[PDB]
């Protein structure tokens, strides 16, 4: 719904201001999140079973 | 004159928000004495 | 530029404000700005740097 439609485009994770990386936590969370982690595992296992 | 911060939100054990770790740990050590207490009067050998 | 408070650090005895103008002289760049809006689009780029 747009002047080009279908146009996919690939997302990380983005350095904004000061990016909280004493925020461990947080950069972790960034880190598991951009990754299929445990929905390519929940395959795995599956198809491992 | 400095940034403004952002409202970084709470960790993960911010559930224990109510209590102080100092006052966790007296339960804790509460937590085994009971127990241990109950382990001496029963089995005492009632004869 | 041409601050009091530029020229206050010159003349600031306190260790600290002389060690802050000891840095303030060498800070490589110039820190020190111009006009006022110029140091505080400067400071809301710098990404709290
Ligand atoms: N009112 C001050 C502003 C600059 C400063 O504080 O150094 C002056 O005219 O010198």
């Amino acid at each position: 719904e747009g002047n080009f439609k279908g146009l996919c485009k690939q997302i990380d994770h983005f350095p904004e201001d000061a990016d909280y990386e004493a925020d461990t936590a947080e950069y972790f969370l960034r880190a598991v999140r951009a990754s299929s982690i445990f929905p390519i595992l929940s395959v795995i296992l599956l198809f491992m079973g | 004159m400095i940034k403004k911060p952002q409202k970084s939100k709470p960790g993960v054990f911010s559930f224990l928000d109510p209590l102080a770790y100092e006052i966790w740990m007296c339960i804790v050590f509460a937590y085994i004495g009971v127990s241990v207490v109950l382990f001496l009067v029963s089995r005492f050998s009632p004869y | 530029d041409s601050g009091s408070t530029k020229e206050f650090f010159r003349r600031s005895k306190i260790a600290v404000f002389d060690k802050m103008w000891t840095y303030m002289r060498s800070a490589e760049p110039s820190v020190f700005v111009r006009t006022t809006a110029e140091g505080v689009a400067r400071v809301r780029k710098s990404k709290g740097k």
